[PDB]
């Protein structure tokens, strides 16, 4: 089906992740010591802020850190953590 | 408590006031110094320049009275109208500025970093070492390339950076933190 | 000269063909490899993946025949329609891809750089030094911060970078070159 | 922008430039080794692509390189060259 997304599965599997569930296009849970919620972002494919915020919220609900799996137009995969910050008062204020 | 509006910045000519602003929030920059430390402030006698967001914030708080070129007081709402006229997204950006400042963070220009703001706990120098804050404008989506770009702007080995936006529906300021994941 | 459309990229399973594409202008990437040298090619035995812009370009040039999942030919027109519907600004960005490619330059993903494309004369790898190409989308202006950002994305000590855009009114691709001036 | 623009003049003077002519809001000619056309850009203040193209074209018309003087919201100045590229065909292109 989708060779770019497939590159993500292959990559994670190569380092001992198990794929637990696919929730949607682009969204899946996988595990290696802790479960993470993955969101695949293909180069050139824009998503709305609302979509991103929703995925981030899903993570909070499910109690799982969110990882964006970035995929280049020809299959290179790079991972970023993302979270919604709750910025505390500065201690050194 | 006076500063003068001259274009898109405000200049404080009362050096004793200038010093108080800088030692009490690291507001502004002295010409032509930089990375001024608090303890070298007293031996500085130069004017202080405040950016429009800084000046507006201080006016709101009211730690500054801004005087225009015709000798009028320029009220907060006047400052904001000027910003809105000249700077795209001023209102949203100011909200972000104020968000960080109200929580006790030092907010400075992000230009040097290619970003909206640089945000500090203690002060630029010294030490430690800015959080790079990138703006997400209205109506704009996000893609993978935005994320790696932020990572590049980062000065951390972890490639950590923050995305700031204001949600149109609610006006909520929303900050997202990103960092490289070596999975 | 077959490749297989699978989502938003095309896979070439014919290795001898893949080697030719790679030799004849550094099209695509071999799975499991990067920056493969032109000589090193003969001892690679891996599929080649082609990004959509690459595949479209080669298809238009009659150098690639693309097959869909149903086993039918996908014409250049259908490839473009797929890109347009999934990727914002496809048409404009392809125009830019083509501009560089028609002039003989190797045009590669910009993702690692936080940019639209990375552009080479001799390719990866190498030797070496890609031009970082940043996109100016429709109906958008430019600010000081955009310029310093590009400077940060650059891998040159001169902070050199290229802005690419398509002019609304004329359709002209316009390239601007920026670099840090030490005055 | 009185003051921000003035920061640019002060900085160039410090660097041994002389100001030759003010052409406009934000456009001027100054000289050190050669003459350059300067365009001042303030942090936060957007300028259309047409505007920038016009300035670049003026430099071509006047025969002078163009320098963008970038000014932070509190008066720090950084300079970039800008030009319109005329991209040559790539001599190193592989045979097809």
């Amino acid at each position: 089906m989708d060779v770019l997304q497939e590159q993500v599965f292959k990559d994670l599997k190569s380092r001992g992740f198990k794929i637990i569930e696919q929730l949607d296009d682009k969204i899946f849970i996988a595990e290696k010591k802790e479960r993470y919620l993955f969101y695949v972002m293909v180069e050139g494919v824009e998503v709305t802020i609302q979509t991103l915020l929703s995925v981030i919220n899903m993570g909070e609900t499910l109690s799982m850190p969110v990882v964006l799996a970035l995929v280049s137009n020809d299959g290179t995969v790079t991972y970023y953590y993302v979270r919604k910050i709750r910025l505390p008062r500065n201690i050194y204020a | 408590m006076i500063g003068y509006l001259r274009g898109l910045a405000v200049i404080v000519e009362d050096v004793e006031f200038a010093r108080r602003l800088y030692k009490e929030g690291f507001y502004g920059r002295f010409l032509g110094y930089d990375k001024v430390k608090r303890d070298e402030v007293e031996k500085i006698n130069a004017p202080l320049i405040l950016g429009l967001y800084e000046a507006l914030y201080l006016a709101e708080k009211g730690r500054l009275k801004v005087m225009g070129e015709d000798g009028r007081e320029v009220a907060p709402e006047e400052l904001a109208a000027l910003g809105r006229e000249r700077m795209r997204n001023f209102d949203e950006i100011y909200k972000i500025y104020k968000y960080f400042r109200d929580l006790g963070y030092v907010v400075k220009s992000g230009l040097k970093f290619g970003a909206l703001f640089s945000v500090y706990e203690k002060g630029p120098g010294i030490d430690h070492a800015p959080m790079v804050v990138v703006f997400l404008e209205p109506d704009k989506g996000i893609s993978a390339t935005d994320i790696t770009r932020g990572g590049r702007l980062s000065h951390s080995v972890r490639k950590t950076w923050t995305l700031a936006t204001v949600l149109r529906q609610t006006g909520e300021v929303v900050l997202l933190g990103f960092g490289w994941a070596r999975l």
